């Protein structure tokens, strides 16, 4: 209601004591949102990535790049023909949201009870021998039974596994090679012996298979954020840039409220965001036009309500501690602050301390003793 | 003699720029102002020193 | 002695641009961290004494 | 084609010590006036590079290990060094990574390679026209399943010159990560006679392809009747990255100017 | 936590995996405060 | 235990739906024609 009723509920008490009282920071609130994404137009190619013709086996994973385009994850999330879409460094619904530096589609086919292998730290002869995801993976795995499109009744013998390995392969390592496998503490040469293998295997895929022993199309999707300049995006237009405001900016995903402001920053050409000693971003570049623009908060500062007693008078003055005059006035409540009260915002008894904007008290010439202390020399006091 | 007074906002530095992250932080309670008092009471007592 | 932010008023031209960067000073009040002013000045500590 | 190119004279090897060189900027993000810790695979303070050299007489082109990443960088004249082999046994029993500077195009790709024994690339010198031609080019005889492949839109670099010391440092590091095989590099020019240069420079990032092979060494490519030749004069190092802790100064201008290796 | 930043995590995840990141931001910031607020109640003694 | 006021819905949908009846989820069924809230306190129950 008012900056004395603030107080009384700060306090948690309908009656104050003579004093000066710290309050609920005053913070301008964003004018706007800004939205600045590349202005690329062209669809990514995912008829090529989840309706290519035929798939890679999963010993010889196909990697795909997606680049220079626009996605719709939208498109792919919400179709029932996905049997798993899971996620492991963003939620599936902030894809659209959201801007990628680099995106590789991996492509294979495997079992149905092999899904669950694919998920980063699983183990077992797939994540162990042939297809393994980093720890600290960020993407999301995609699988759907194939059967109809891939499946044949005596077996489709074109799509194999790794059984056998001297170690297991590293994160995102792909082994095409042929070489024999020796199960028995003998050395062999040639092509064959006693407890000797050919490495790979091809499934016994056939549509009279039992589900899970039916084969399931995967594509993996293993996008990196929010760290470098991006050449993927979610469909979300681009706003207008503005500059010397408060806005709500998302420059490529990177969401956050500031005042935007021409930057004499000099970002090399690999650079995108530029961050504080606190690791927050205090500058980017602007995806649409290729200039630096710094990030400060918005002005704030804390409120500390100066009042006689509540059994004297319900008058009070507001100082904005660390802030100048000129800021006060700005903070007009057309718009929206931290606090509502803006009624003090009429002044003409307003006053600069060093301790900042004064505003509900008068300045006077003759000096008294020191009764509520403000700073910097400044006292207030209740008088005829 | 004395000390540079200062006020932290807790819920500026915790929560900077999130009602979400505020919304939380209301789960932990008094928290936030036992923080303030403490503060105060230091900042205070550099003019009585 | 050489001292570190007074309280003495900030106003955004001495806090972004050029002096937003070689400033520990605004990454501290950025994230709600103020230092206050004292009460007594140090002029009228040199009145005192 | 394939040679082995045997005209050449017996030394032992070299060494050379890195003084403050091999710092680069470990992420893509800007700082600026700030000294920032971080650990990565960097190449240690004041360690021994390994040395080699191209003379009149001597031409070592080996098989080196690559653990853990290595630092490469040469103190050059004449576009000598050319490319790189990389992998694990280099004979199309397992992929392979070919990075190639011909005399048009930067080609960069990855295949079950069957490599030369002694590998490298090659010009017709001084020859009537007074331009000097590539028209070697002896690295594999097969490419047998080709992962990924780049070829760059198209230039020419020059293949002629003498002087008596050096004129460029090229500087490098290579880290295969995760499936991802990391370039870092820098340009500056110089005058030094035979010694890798005193002094810093940070290398900035350049490429990182995501060639999802094993790389346990590699094999650099010099440019040069089947034998006897004048190899022109170059000097390269190899240096192996170790996971440490540096703290890395930022000038004020956000350039990463000065470094400590904690250990 | 997914990432230091409180706005990286809001970036990126929705109303249930956001507050499992978040409450540990929360989590280590108050600690950080308490352990500041208890050196400067003990300074402030040195002081005094 | 005890309960205020308690109220059955009932309902048919798709079996590869019934995971999207869960609070906090997301998918035409949860966006479009039954949405629980994210502090949901209840039991959701189905069978074929
Ligand atoms: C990348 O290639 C590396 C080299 O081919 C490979 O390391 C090799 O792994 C084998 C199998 O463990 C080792 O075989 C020898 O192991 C010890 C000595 O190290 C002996 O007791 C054994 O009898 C056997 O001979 C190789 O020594 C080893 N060589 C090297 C240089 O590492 C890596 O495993 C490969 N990486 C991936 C991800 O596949
Ligand atoms: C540097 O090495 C390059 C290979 O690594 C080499 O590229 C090759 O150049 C020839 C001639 O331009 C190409 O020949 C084909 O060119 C087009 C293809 O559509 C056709 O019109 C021709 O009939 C012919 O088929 C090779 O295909 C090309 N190789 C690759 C992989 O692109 C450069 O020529 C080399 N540059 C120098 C200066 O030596
Ligand atoms: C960041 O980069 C800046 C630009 O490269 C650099 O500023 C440049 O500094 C030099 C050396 O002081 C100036 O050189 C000129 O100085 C005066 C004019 O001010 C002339 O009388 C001299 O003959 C000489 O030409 C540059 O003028 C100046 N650049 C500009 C356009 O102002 C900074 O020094 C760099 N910062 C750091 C920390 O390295
Ligand atoms: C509050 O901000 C105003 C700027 O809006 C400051 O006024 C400037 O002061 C300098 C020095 O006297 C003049 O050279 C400028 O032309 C003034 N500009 C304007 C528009 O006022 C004022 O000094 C600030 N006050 C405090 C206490 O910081
Ligand atoms: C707040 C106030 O009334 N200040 C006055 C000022 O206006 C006047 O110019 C001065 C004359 O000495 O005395 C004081
Ligand atoms: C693939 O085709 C199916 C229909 O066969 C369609 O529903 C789906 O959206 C397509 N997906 C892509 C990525 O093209
Ligand atoms: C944005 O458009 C301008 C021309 O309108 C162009 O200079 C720029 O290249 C575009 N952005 C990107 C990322 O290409
Ligand atoms: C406050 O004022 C009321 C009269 O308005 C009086 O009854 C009461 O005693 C006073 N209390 C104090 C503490 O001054
Ligand atoms: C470098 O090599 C020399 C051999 O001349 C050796 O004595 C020295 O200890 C080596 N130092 C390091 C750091 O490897
Ligand atoms: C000079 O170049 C031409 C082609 O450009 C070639 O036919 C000729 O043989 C060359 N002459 C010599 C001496 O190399």
């Amino acid at each position: 209601l008012d900056p004395l009723s603030e107080t009384k509920c700060t306090l948690k008490s309908f009656t104050v004591e003579k004093g000066i009282y710290q309050t609920s920071n005053f913070r301008v609130q964003p004018t706007e949102s800004i939205v600045r994404f590349p202005n690329i137009t062209n669809l990514c190619p995912f008829g090529e990535v989840f309706n290519a013709t035929r798939f890679a086996s999963v010993y010889a994973w196909n990697r795909k790049r997606i680049s220079n385009c626009v996605a719709d994850y939208s498109v792919l999330y919400n179709s029932a023909s996905f049997s798993t879409f899971k996620c492991y460094g963003v939620s599936p619904t902030k894809l659209n949201d959201l801007c990628f530096t680099n995106v590789y589609a991996d492509s294979f086919v495997i079992r149905g009870d092999e899904v669950r292998q694919i998920a980063p730290g699983q183990t077992g002869k797939i994540a162990d021998y042939n297809y393994k995801l980093p720890d600290d993976f960020t993407g999301c795995v995609i699988a759907w039974n194939s059967n109809n499109l891939d499946s044949k009744v005596g077996g489709n013998y074109n799509y194999l596994y790794r059984l056998f390995r001297k170690s297991n392969l590293k994160p995102f390592e792909r082994d095409i090679s042929t070489e024999i496998y020796q199960a028995g503490s003998t050395p062999c040469n040639g092509v064959e012996g006693f407890n000797c293998y050919f490495p790979l295997q091809s499934y016994g895929f056939q549509p009279t298979n039992g589900v899970g022993y039916q084969p399931y199309r995967v594509v993996v999707l293993s996008f990196e954020l929010l760290h470098a300049p991006a050449t993927v995006c979610g469909p979300k237009k681009s706003t207008n840039l503005v500059k010397n405001k408060c806005v709500n900016f998302n420059f490529n995903g990177l969401t956050g409220t500031g005042v935007l402001t021409e930057s004499n920053k000099k970002f090399l050409p690999f650079q995108q965001f530029g961050r504080d000693i606190a690791d927050t971003t205090d500058a980017v570049r602007d995806p649409q036009t290729l200039e630096i623009l710094d990030i400060t908060p918005c002005s704030f500062g804390g409120v500390s309500v100066i009042t006689p007693g509540t059994n004297t008078s319900n008058q009070v003055a507001v100082l904005y501690q660390g802030v100048n005059c000129t800021e006060v006035p700005v903070a007009i409540h057309a718009d929206q602050l931290t606090p509502t009260w803006r009624v003090y915002s009429t002044g003409s008894n307003v006053f600069q301390t060093r301790a900042g904007c004064l505003i509900g008290a008068e300045h006077v010439n003759n000096s008294y003793e020191c009764d509520i202390p403000i700073g910097a020399g400044i006292c207030a006091s209740y008088q005829t | 003699v004395s000390m540079t007074k200062t006020s932290v906002d807790c819920t500026m530095y915790i929560c900077g720029d999130s009602t979400e992250c505020s919304n939380l932080l209301l789960q932990y309670g008094s928290f936030c102002t036992q923080l303030n008092r403490a503060l105060t009471g230091i900042a205070v007592e550099q003019d009585k020193n | 002695v050489t001292l570190a932010d007074a309280g003495f008023i900030k106003q955004y031209g001495d806090c972004l641009g050029d002096i937003a960067a070689r400033d520990l000073i605004c990454a501290q009040k950025f994230n709600g961290l103020t230092v206050l002013p004292p009460l007594l000045t140090d002029e009228m500590i040199a009145q005192y004494t | 084609q394939c040679v082995n190119l045997t005209t050449r004279t017996q030394l032992p090897p070299a060494y050379t010590n890195s003084f403050t060189r091999g710092v680069y900027y470990p992420d893509k993000v800007f700082r600026s006036s700030v000294l920032h810790s971080t650990q990565d695979l960097f190449l240690p303070f004041f360690s021994n590079v390994t040395w080699f050299h191209a003379i009149h007489k001597r031409f070592d082109n080996p098989v080196l290990p690559f653990n853990d990443g290595v630092y490469f960088a040469s103190t050059e004249k004449s576009n000598i060094i050319r490319g790189w082999i990389f992998g694990t046994t280099l004979d199309s029993k397992t992929q392979s990574l070919l990075i190639v500077n011909n005399a048009t195009n930067v080609v960069i790709k990855v295949c079950e390679f069957q490599f030369c024994n002694d590998p490298f690339l090659g010009v017709y010198y001084h020859k009537n026209n007074k331009s000097w031609m590539e028209s070697e080019f002896r690295v594999y005889s097969s490419a047998n399943n080709c992962t990924f492949e780049y070829v760059s839109q198209p230039f020419l670099m020059d293949l002629e010159g003498k002087q008596g010391n050096f004129k460029n440092l090229r500087e490098f590091v290579f880290k295969n990560i995760d499936g991802y095989f990391k370039i870092y590099s820098k340009h500056t020019p110089i005058n030094l006679v035979r010694d890798l240069p005193q002094g810093f420079s940070a290398l900035e990032p350049l490429v990182d392809l995501p060639i999802g092979i094993n790389i346990t060494r590699f094999q650099t490519l010099l440019a040069l009747s089947s034998s006897g030749w004048t190899a022109g004069a170059a000097a390269y190092y190899v240096g192996y990255l170790q996971p440490r802790t540096f703290l890395l100064k930022y000038n004020e201008n956000g350039t990463i100017t000065d470094a400590v290796d904690c250990a | 936590a997914i990432s230091s930043v409180l706005n990286d995590i809001l970036s990126r995840l929705d109303k249930v995996e956001a507050e499992v990141q978040i409450d540990r931001l929360i989590t280590g910031r108050l600690q950080s405060l308490q352990t500041y607020v208890t050196q400067q109640l003990i300074r402030a003694a040195e002081i005094r």
